[PDB]
């Protein structure tokens, strides 16, 4: 499976999901809704066509032969996984075979992990030692796609956009405009995605050059650093206290 | 000859800006005062992480190599330095056993020791020293970049006066976030005792008394399965073994249960032409159950 | 089901390149091989190729002088013998995979490949 | 141990298993380790558990007295 | 509706169906029933009036 960075760029994940073409679109983590309005440091596209059996196994604490020594997804995975009918465009007549599949392994893959090493699984007692034969199969296993075939052994094209929120510069920003810079009055601030209310006022912190927002002992963030401009601001919250009648 | 890393082994666990506050981080990290090999080349194993610190002012190591097998056709990630730019590579470019196709990814952009933190996608941490060769003190590291190969490393190797490499252990470390918000002290949480303590306490400072910190769980040495003798095997031998037995319309059905099912005999021995069943595996068959069975004999 | 059937199989001189090609029915899902029994051993690898597949692996013996094609349209495969040695004379045969337990589900009957000095 | 802003010495004591499962001073609150057995008795400067105690003098170590 | 939206017609999920055409709300209470009828539905050459 190839993997494609997205970065440095927007995005609007509302056509992509909104688009009837999708027959299957499942998110984990997030809920598509509000992938508009916030950001991320790092999307990966991973693009596989699987045999149309195995769609529903493809997901985080799932298993199967595939989904166990050939691709698998982090048992905590964030993000979403895109799959629709795919016999229109990749199968021929005659028997597509130009796709394969690794289905024997010795050890399981972890995590985002690619295999295409070319030696033939062991399976028997003696070893191969590079013979195939009795119990000497390659693990590559090609798919037979005629057109005609039924849905469930049918192609269903495949990407998985893992969105990787992290906390740093984020890249892929959603839609969503800014608003003009505001200073010492109460404000539902929205920096990269992080939804937050209290009064901005600048700090006397400097930030590492990879450094993108402070923190407080409470887990709050209290300071951030302007995406457009290298601001250093104190994210002091509005004030409050307690009222008591006499 | 070896040499000791006397408080080597503590990068920024995170991105955030950390101020007048203890932090504790767990990672995989380089124990401090910890061996090193103290290298004047040559191939070296891969746990979990390495270290690195380089001896040279004119830039003598500019690269390294990775991945399990080493050899050319492997996935390797190649760094490369060529005077005029730094290039990160994953080209697997011929290489011998000693050395002085199919490109996926790509990428070009005495007073000093570059102390270089590695573990798996892939991350990178550096930080530069400008010294007038190792003092003893505090050591953080600032991550550089974490390209993704999505590939699984065993072992590596260097490009080419001399260098150490060390390697991370996972552990429990605490830092002394200032008001600056940079790292200035930083202690184990696994060297000695009063180290322990100032961890579990959370501070610097302990006052006179005594403290329970830990536990002293002791590990086992081996696992034991034990369990009654293997009698009594079923008699597989009495069909598999007859000499006379029913043409195909008159087969004998032996039913078959309350047994010590011995698949090996079936499996494990090679004469049988044809060994074939589908939803149940041949090689696994004595880690299944099956309440009752029968058998038919012909030909 | 799927069924192999060979020609090809011959006499030829030392040096020679004959050409052994076996049919097979419905084929087109399955890694198609050839082999070959020795007069004194067991059968042993050959070749082998994936539908539509760049997948080749050979024996250090047969390793750079025999290949082995994939039609794709007439349903039968062609292996390429160049310059074969005498010791290499034996009977060939194709076999095929779909789903196995032994070394291959389905085989070919094969015929016989003979070279003399 | 002592203080920080005392001494950098520590002492361990091992809670109710006997030391040879592990100078050396054993007490009825298990074996410890780190801080010379003296018979002379003192007052009691910190706790340890049935008696013993432990503190810090002059070369200059911690010791287990009796209290 | 198709048989492919069946899946919209639940409360929570998100669907053209359920978004612009019918929303149950997010506290249904009650049991929601479907079944084919192409006997009574599906013609020759088809049917536009849905």
């Amino acid at each position: 499976w190839n993997r494609k960075r997205i970065s440095n760029c927007v995005a609007d994940y509302s056509v992509l999901y909104n688009s009837a073409s999708f027959s299957t679109f499942k998110c984990y983590g997030v809920s598509p809704t509000k992938l508009n309005d916030l950001c991320f440091t790092n999307v990966y596209a991973d693009s596989f066509v699987i045999r149309g059996d195995e769609v529903r196994q493809i997901a985080p604490g799932q298993t199967g032969k595939i989904a166990d020594y050939n691709y698998k997804l982090p048992d905590d995975f964030t993000g979403c996984v895109i799959a629709w009918n795919s016999n229109n465009l990749d199968s021929k007549v005659g028997g597509n075979y130009n796709y394969l599949y690794r289905l024997f392994r010795k050890s399981n893959l972890k995590p985002f992990e690619r295999d295409i090493s070319t030696e033939i699984y062991q399976a028997g007692s003696t070893p191969c030692n590079g013979v195939e034969g009795f119990n000497c199969y390659f693990p590559l296993q090609s798919y037979g796609f005629q057109p005609t075939n039924g849905v469930g052994y049918q192609p269903y094209r495949v990407v998985v956009l893992s969105f990787e929120l992290l906390h740093a510069p984020a890249t892929v920003c959603g839609p969503k405009k800014s608003t003009n810079l505001v200073k010492n009055k109460c404000v539902n601030f929205n920096f990269n995605g992080l939804t937050g209310t209290g009064v901005l006022t600048e700090s006397n912190k400097k930030f590492l050059p990879f450094q993108q927002f402070g923190r407080d002992i409470a887990d709050t963030t209290d300071a951030v650093r302007d995406p457009q401009t290298l601001e250093i601001l104190d994210i002091t919250p509005c004030s409050f206290g307690g009222v008591s009648v006499i | 000859a070896y040499t000791n890393s006397f408080t080597r082994g503590v990068y920024y666990p995170d991105k955030v800006f950390r101020s007048s506050v203890l932090h504790s981080t767990q990672d995989l990290f380089l124990p401090f005062f910890s061996n090193v090999t103290w290298f004047h080349n040559p191939v070296l194993p891969f746990n979990d992480g390495v270290y690195f610190a380089s001896t040279e002012k004119s830039n003598i190591i500019r690269g390294w190599i990775f991945g399990t097998t080493l050899d050319s056709k492997t996935q390797s990630l190649l760094i490369v330095n060529n005077a005029t730019n730094v290039v990160i590579k994953v080209c697997e470019f011929q290489f011998c056993n000693d050395p002085f196709n199919n490109c996926t990814f790509e990428y070009v952009s005495f007073k000093n020791l570059r102390e270089f933190v590695f573990k798996n996608y892939f991350k990178i941490y550096s930080k530069h020293t400008p010294i007038n060769d190792l003092p003893q003190g505090f050591s953080a590291l600032e991550p550089l970049v974490d390209l993704p190969i999505g590939i699984n490393i065993t072992r590596f190797q260097t490009l080419l006066a001399a260098y150490y490499v060390g390697y991370l252990q996972p552990r429990t470390f605490l830092l002394k976030y200032n008001e600056n918000g940079t790292i200035t002290d930083a202690v184990d949480c696994a060297l000695d005792p009063l180290s322990e303590t100032k961890c579990t306490l959370k501070s610097f400072t302990v006052e006179k008394g005594i403290y329970q910190t830990s536990n002293f769980r002791v590990q086992p040495t081996e696992s034991i399965v034990r369990f009654p003798n293997i009698t009594n095997l079923c008699p597989f031998g009495e069909v598999f073994n007859a000499t006379r037995f029913a043409s195909v319309y008159a087969w004998n059905r032996k039913r078959i249960s309350n047994c010590v099912a011995d698949y090996s005999v079936l499996y494990n021995s090679a004469s049988f032409s044809t060994f074939k069943c589908y939803g149940v595996s041949p090689t696994k068959l004595n880690d299944l159950c099956f309440t009752n069975v029968y058998a038919d004999s012909f030909v | 089901q799927v069924q192999l059937v060979e020609s090809g199989g011959g006499l030829v001189q030392a040096g020679g390149s004959l050409r052994l090609s076996c049919a097979v029915s419905g084929l087109g899902a399955h890694r198609v091989g050839w082999f070959r029994r020795a007069p004194g051993k067991e059968r042993e690898f050959v070749a082998a190729i994936g539908a539509n597949g760049g997948n080749t692996n050979y024996l250090d013996s047969v390793k750079g002088r025999f290949t082995i094609s994939r039609d794709n349209a007439k349903n039968t495969i062609y292996l390429q013998m160049n310059s074969l040695k005498p010791q290499d004379t034996a009977v060939y045969y194709c076999a095929a995979r779909d789903i196995e337990t032994a070394e291959y589900t389905y085989w070919g009957q094969g015929t016989q490949v003979t070279v003399s000095s | 141990t002592p203080g920080t802003n005392t001494s950098n010495q520590v002492a361990v004591l091992y809670q109710d298993v006997n030391c040879t499962e592990v100078n050396v001073f054993q007490t009825r609150a298990g074996c410890l380790i780190g801080a010379e057995h003296v018979n002379n008795s003192y007052e009691c400067d910190i706790p340890i558990g049935a008696g013993i105690c432990a503190s810090y003098q002059t070369s200059q170590s911690i010791i287990a007295y009796t209290m």
